[PDB]
């Protein structure tokens, strides 16, 4: 019947009679162009040394309301939107984002702002915010931002790095969660180098 | 008895004979394609996803009004004739569109802005809720409003309460997403924005935080300065040259609208210019009570005490202290937040969190 | 119900082996017709049964049978573009009398457009050439687009409104095809009107240095000028150029022979702004005995878009001020509101003369 | 399109291919990061190579007409392609009198109009601006109801807005 | 209409017995006597009407004047109650096809306001005549549940093979929609606007003026202008299309005709207009008729207004915010809204009295 059939399902279509036979498999986890799906990573707190002082800062702030949503709801405050790190690159700031996703039992997903803009019919600007839907069907998201700025590899060290368009757009999408769904399961993890790289609105 | 023989009997006989024809009409494969153009002779051309080309006759289960260039129809296997038109369900194109139904907001949380609310409510909510006022009088309501003021006044929550009371479609267009990498997609995006909003209901069009073209800042997206005009003038032609009776309401707001081209603002269509400033000590007392209404406060905490300490702060700076004070007590895990947490929270917001510049000062 | 009547012909118009036709275009005609398919395949056939030898023309879409290729029915050419099918509007809401004022800028447009269409034999006596193009720019906010929709009402024919950002497409070279899409319907549909909105984003003469990509925009005009004034002087209908930036336009585009009548909107004077409030006095609610000549006099020279905002806001004072109908007291408040209150940006009012 | 044009030009006789509005071809410069190019340059290379090696001998002749020479390919002009440099200066006094009179051959007048007098009223006007004078002269007789175009119609047509004309109750004293 | 006079027994009563309908098209006073007695019947008036159906000769076989006499008995016996059964038994004595149209009308007027399964099935059996379909929408007015559900029963009436039933479908839609316009009603009238039969399209035009009662144009702006293509196709489409257009603007757009109010009281004067003008609107409509049949709508016009007085009629200003007016005072109209002061009795629109307490008193 049609009860067992849904969107994005690999099936077998007969030839002579041109009819459905059976269902083969489902759709793979990676979608569209580039989709990074990592569930339950191997990074833990024991793998990160010397940052224990900073681990308590990413626990009671980031990790705490994710495991206990009834805390900020009872205190009358709002769940924090996102937390950004300030430090030199290559020091393992990305490792801290992958380690907290393991203890929270979430799916680590990056954001590459370079490939978010494509050209199709109706999908042209959809690819930018398409990562928002990927964090809807799966609540344990903890979105992480990649391709921040120029560390001295590419050119254009000044002006913008292209992240100001994606970062400020994803943070604005959080208002629909509390306004319509009345629940925010999405959190944006950001990072940078200096203080003045960010826009004054952030 | 008498009516059932002249109604139910001929109806059930025609339905059973119609289902027998559906086997010969609709085949097993039921190929589809893209409709290009239609002719008054009941003949059209359809292109399948394999890009073939055919010329057939228009059959039943469709009319001349349902056929539009660029749609998808149903074809036949051997004869390749058009069986009928296939409507498009589950949104027209994109499923992440900001369109929602009855969000959660009220007028109690936006309190204190009523001086600026009366202007936007009459030009947006009033014609949608009470259309008999503008229609019977003969005046035409404005096609949109624009907001300006200092950052932190909470201009986002002003239009958020409109979507709940109007109970209609509410759309949001980010000002930073207006441009596109590929040249020519800028106007193609803006054309589809007003196309969806024009088909279903007057609804709402809300644009916030426009950085577009302002002081560059995007070196990963190159328009060559020619895409600047084509993308911006597309929004201008839809607010002027596009034929509309006043249903579409387009709202634009950001930190500074003075850097934008005033021709793009299209004066005379927007009759409401609302300014926002920093609230005084009397308004902050009402705003502070809103964020602390759902918060558990101790007996020694006084609302009038924290307002006196606040100096040169906007509406967003007040909520920041209430959120930070909740996080300070969250580390100690206290049910009621004591007064020592508010003292340390109000100092850290105005220092590390909020950086107060000189700007125009001259003391 | 209507499907039952069409099922009788289903034994003929459906099961027939004719209708499954393959559409293609004939590249070469020998009087043997070389016809190129959509699959990149060609063949050579002759005429059909009911096919006339004079119906097949060079460069025309000709459908053929799918199995054994043979010419059956001709088809109109240029079947690919789907974009220009939506550019033609029908019955604009703005009428001919909606433009406020007796200003002679109205009389100049009707004689160069509406007159040759309604009375083509009037100028044929003197043996003259009616102006092919017109010029309407003006400052933003004077109701220029209202005059464009006012002519389409009296014309009672096909009207085409082209967006300045519509011509430039997402590929390089497709904009040249967009120009031929407009002028092809001029021969197909006679006695129509084409209109261009915001031609500045189209118009060329952007020179070269320092951008490196400005040559993509100027190629649209080079195709637009060629399709307008070419080698063969091909033209029928009237062409309308409209933009808010006359300074950035191609100085060759402003030269005559592609444009004859040049009409630039100005600021209505005390007598000009008087009729603006009189045409709006028939709407809304006006108290008996109110003289609108004093209201337009207190308001300084400004665009027509800000004049209609006065009457719109005048009816909005009765809500807050607890009034029945709009009085003279509420009209004076609109002068300090619509004009004096909005003086901070959000307006043109002769802001941009050039750029 | 360029290769197939000259390929038939040998069998189709010296058709004298005419190319108009050359401003689209001949730009080169260089490409760094943005401002994508070279898609148009490939069309120019066919125009340069076809007119050099395999053609341009006897029956191959090409006439080119552009607007401004400020932007073009300096290598496009060569003794094998474009030889003579032809300039079209603004018509003189006696030159404008002949041009303006020919556009009136299809009109109806009393032959009392002095065209040499109208040539002096026209100061540095191109061939396109001269044609607009006869067009405006016919529109004046329609409003005034004149059965024939007289001399004052051409003089008033100059005062009407065509080029470098404004008026509209503007007096500087 | 609405008046009661006993002097009509010596003037219009003997004229209606002259049997001038089939011959001279005269003695139409039966329609005039219906407006005299409202809610009550009469022995001499009813007897003079049954005398026309008693002879049933060849001259009286014309179907044009049949329903003219039925509207007389339908208004007199409207809301009669359980006493309608005794009248139907007397009419059932004479057997003629004319008696079928009388029972479906007069019988439906007494039960108006209450839905019944047996009454609806009896009206559907007479279709295989004009007021048999309108009787379903008439009795469904009193029930708000059956009023909205009656739309689905109207669309099912197109299953018949005769086009005379389909053209009568939109006439029933205007009776239930006369109060407030609905979105689902507009989509149904669109299909009847385009048809090969002219009688189907003309009947749908008159239904648009009834459904849009209370306003000028909302969704009817593009629907009434879509009929401009029918002016060149039919000469009679000039008057019929513009006739219903004026009903929306009737009374400068403020006045309207509705059988509902804040007290839920069905007015028989309005029912004596729309029901009489629905069948036989113009001469080409239905069979051959005259142009004088649609003038009954002027007697049922009920304007909307709100006013306040004190004792002798001294004007007192209130505060009511409605459409133009916003914050009115004296001499304006309002709908479904009251003021912030304390009224006397009605507590609704119209002419009321204000009585203020010594505690909180706010006046001009």
């Amino acid at each position: 019947n049609v009860k067992d059939l849904k969107a994005s399902q690999r099936v077998c279509l007969r030839s002579d009679s041109y009819m459905l036979h059976k269902v083969l498999e489902n759709k793979a986890d990676p979608l569209v162009s580039l989709m990074m799906v990592e569930k339950v990573p191997d990074s833990t707190y024991d793998m990160v040394g010397g940052l224990t002082k900073q681990i308590k800062e990413i626990k009671e702030v980031i990790e705490l309301p994710v495991k206990h949503p009834e805390l900020f709801e009872s205190l009358g405050i709002a769940q924090p939107k996102g937390v950004i790190l300030y430090g030199p690159p290559g020091t393992g700031k990305t490792l801290l984002a992958r380690a907290v996703a393991h203890h929270t039992d979430c799916k680590f997903i990056r954001v590459s702002g370079a490939e978010l803009v494509q050209k199709y019919i109706g999908e042209g600007s959809r690819m930018v915010r398409e990562l928002f839907v990927m964090a809807r069907e799966h609540a344990p998201s903890i979105i992480f931002m990649d391709e921040i700025d120029s560390i001295g590899s590419t050119r254009v060290e000044g002006s913008g790095g292209g992240d100001s368009e994606v970062q400020r757009t994803m943070l604005e999408l959080l208002n629909q969660l509390d306004g319509f769904e009345t629940s925010k399961n999405i959190k944006i993890i950001m990072a940078t180098n200096r203080l003045d790289i960010l826009d004054p609105a952030l | 008895f008498v009516s059932n023989s002249e109604i139910l009997k001929p109806f059930e006989k025609k339905q059973e004979e119609e289902k027998k024809q559906l086997e010969e009409i609709r085949g097993n494969p039921l190929s589809i394609g893209t409709l290009e153009e239609i002719i008054d002779d009941d003949h059209a051309i359809v292109t399948s996803p394999t890009m073939p080309d055919y010329y057939v006759s228009i059959l039943s289960f469709v009319d001349k009004e349902l056929l539009e260039p660029g749609c998808s129809v149903l074809l036949h296997h051997k004869t390749m004739s058009i069986v009928g038109v296939l409507q498009d369900d589950a949104d027209p194109m994109v499923s992440v569109m900001k369109m929602d139904k009855s969000p959660t907001e009220s007028y109690s949380d936006i309190g204190g802005l009523e001086s600026q609310i009366q202007e936007i409510k009459e030009s947006v909510e009033l014609p949608l809720t009470h259309p008999e006022l503008y229609e019977e009088m003969g005046i035409k309501p404005p096609k949109g409003v624009i907001l300006y003021g200092a950052p932190g006044t909470g201009k986002t929550l002003l239009a958020k309460a409109v979507a709940n009371q109007t109970s209609a479609t509410f759309l949001r267009i980010v000002g930073s997403e207006l441009i596109q990498k590929y040249l020519g997609d800028g106007p193609r995006l803006c054309r589809q924005i007003f196309k969806v909003a024009g088909e279903n209901a007057p609804s709402i069009v809300f644009i916030d935080e426009i950085d577009a073209i302002g002081t560059k800042r995007y070196d990963s997206n190159s328009g060559g300065e020619r895409e600047i005009q084509r993308t911006m003038l597309e929004l201008l032609n839809q607010l002027d040259g596009f034929d509309d009776r006043g249903d579409v309401k387009v709202i634009m707001a950001t930190n500074k609208i003075e850097t934008l081209d005033p021709a793009l603002i299209r004066p005379g269509r927007i009759d409401r210019k609302i300014l926002f400033e920093n609230p005084d000590l009397s308004t902050k007392k009402k705003i502070l009570g809103i964020h602390t209404s759902k918060m558990n406060l101790s007996e020694d905490v006084n609302l009038e005490t924290l307002v006196t300490t606040k100096d040169d702060l906007s509406g967003a700076d007040i909520q920041a202290m209430c959120t930070e004070a909740g996080l300070l007590a969250l580390r100690e895990r206290r049910m009621q937040v004591t007064a020592e947490d508010f003292k340390q929270a109000k100092e850290r917001v105005m220092k590390n969190k909020v950086e107060e510049n000189l700007e125009g000062l001259y003391l | 119900a209507p499907s039952h009547l069409w099922d009788i012909m289903g034994d003929r118009q459906r099961l027939g082996e004719e209708h499954p036709l393959q559409v293609a275009r004939c590249t070469k005609i020998i009087k043997k017709y070389v016809i190129n398919l959509k699959q990149i395949a060609k063949f050579v056939v002759g005429l059909g049964e009911r096919v006339s030898p004079t119906d097949i023309e060079e460069g025309m879409r000709v459908g053929v049978d799918r199995s054994k290729y043979n010419i059956e029915l001709p088809l109109p050419p240029r079947i690919d573009p789907s974009v220009t099918m939506m550019t033609v509007e029908e019955k604009p809401d703005v009428t001919y009398s909606d433009v406020g004022g007796c200003k002679d800028q109205i009389e100049k447009l009707r004689e160069v457009v509406e007159l040759p269409l309604l009375s083509p034999e009037r100028f044929a006596t003197l043996g003259i050439d009616p102006p092919k193009g017109i010029l309407l720019y003006g400052p933003p906010g004077t109701g220029k687009t209202l005059c464009a929709r006012a002519v389409a009402n009296r014309t009672d024919a096909t009207f085409i409104r082209v967006i300045g950002s519509e011509l430039v497409q997402k590929y390089v070279g497709e904009g040249a095809r967009m120009v031929r899409e407009l002028f092809e319907m001029a021969r197909t549909k006679k006695a129509c009107i084409i209109f261009f909105d915001e031609i500045d984003a189209v118009g060329g003469a952007r020179f070269d240095d320092g951008a490196g990509g400005d040559n993509e925009v100027q190629r649209t005009m080079l195709e637009l000028i060629t399709q307008l004034d070419g080698f063969d002087p091909r033209g029928n209908i009237k062409v309308m150029f409209a933009t808010n930036r006359p300074n950035t336009l191609d100085p060759a585009l402003l030269r005559p022979g592609r444009i004859d009548r040049k009409v630039e909107f100005s600021l209505p004077d005390l007598e000009g702004r008087a009729n603006i409030f009189r045409i709006h006095s028939k709407s809304m609610s006006v108290e008996r005995g109110i003289r609108w000549e004093l209201i337009s006099r207190l308001c300084p020279n400004s665009t027509g878009a800000e004049l209609r905002s006065v009457c719109t806001e005048a009816g909005m004072f009765a809500i807050r001020a607890r009034r029945k109908v709009a009085t003279e007291k509420d009209f004076l408040k609109a002068v300090d509101k619509v004009i004096s209150g909005y003086k901070k940006f959000s307006s043109t009012s002769r802001y941009m003369q050039y750029n | 399109l360029v290769r197939d044009a000259f390929a038939l030009a040998k069998e189709k006789a010296p058709t004298i291919i005419f190319i108009d509005e050359l401003d689209a071809i001949g730009t080169k410069r260089f490409d760094s990061e943005k401002s994508g190019d070279r898609e148009v340059q490939r069309t120019m290379l066919e125009l340069l190579n076809q007119l050099d090696g395999f053609s341009s001998d006897d029956r191959v002749k090409v006439l080119a007409a552009t607007n401004r020479v400020d932007v073009l390919d300096p290598a496009l002009l060569r003794s094998g392609r474009l030889d003579r440099k032809i300039e079209f200066p603004l018509p003189s006094e006696d030159s404008r009198a002949q041009i303006l009179q020919i556009h009136s051959r299809k009109m109806t007048t009393d032959d009392d109009i002095n065209w040499q007098e109208l040539a002096r009223s026209t100061d540095e006007f191109n061939g396109a601006q001269l044609k607009a004078v006869t067009v405006e002269a016919g529109m004046i007789a329609l409003r005034n109801g004149q059965s024939s175009v007289k001399h004052e119609d051409f003089v008033e047509g100059i005062s009407e807005v065509q080029a470098r004309k404004s008026k509209s109750v503007s007096f500087y004293a | 209409a609405g008046s009661k006079n006993d002097e009509v027994l010596g003037l219009l009563l003997p004229i209606a017995a002259s049997t001038d309908l089939p011959i001279e098209t005269a003695a139409m006073a039966s329609l005039a006597l219906a407006h005299v007695f409202v809610g009550t019947c009469n022995g001499d008036i009813t007897t003079s009407i049954m005398d026309n159906f008693l002879e049933r000769t060849a001259i009286e076989l014309k179907t044009d004047w049949v329903r003219f006499l039925a509207l007389a008995l339908g208004i007199l016996y409207m809301g009669q109650g359980e006493q309608v059964d005794d009248v139907l038994e007397t009419i059932s004595a004479i057997e003629h096809p004319m008696t079928s149209a009388i029972e479906v009308l007069v019988g439906s007027c007494a039960y108006t306001g209450t839905g019944d399964v047996l009454l609806i099935q009896d009206l559907l059996h007479r279709l295989t005549l004009a007021y048999a379909v309108l009787g379903i929408a008439l009795i469904a007015l009193g029930e708000d549940i059956g009023k909205e559900m009656s739309l689905r029963h109207f669309g099912h009436l197109m299953h018949y093979g005769n086009e005379h039933i389909r053209r009568m479908v939109p006439l029933a839609m205007g009776i239930v929609s006369v109060s407030d316009p609905q979105m689902k009603v507009f989509d149904t009238l669109t299909r009847f606007s385009h048809d090969a039969d002219l009688e189907v399209s003309m009947n749908s035009i008159f239904a648009m003026g009834l459904c849009g009662a209370g306003t000028n144009n909302a969704r009817l702006a593009q629907l009434l202008r879509q009929l401009a293509s029918y002016y060149s196709r039919e000469q009679d489409a000039l008057f019929i299309t513009r006739l219903a257009q004026g009903l929306l603007h009737l009374g400068k757009g403020t006045m309207t005709m509705d059988v509902f109010n804040d007290a839920h009281v069905l007015n028989k004067v309005t029912l004596a207009s729309i029901l009489t003008t629905a069948v036989g609107l113009v001469s080409p409509s239905f069979m051959l008729k005259h142009h004088q049949l649609f003038y009954m709508l002027n007697a049922g016009i009920r304007p909307k207004f709100i006013l306040a007085l004190n004792d002798e009629g001294e004007p007192i200003k209130v505060n009511v915010r409605v459409g133009q007016p916003v914050l009115l005072n004296h001499g304006e109209r309002a709908e479904l809204e009251t003021d912030e002061y304390i009224s006397y009795t009605s507590h609704i629109e119209g002419v009321v009295i204000l009585k203020k307490n010594p505690d909180y008193r706010e006046e001009e």
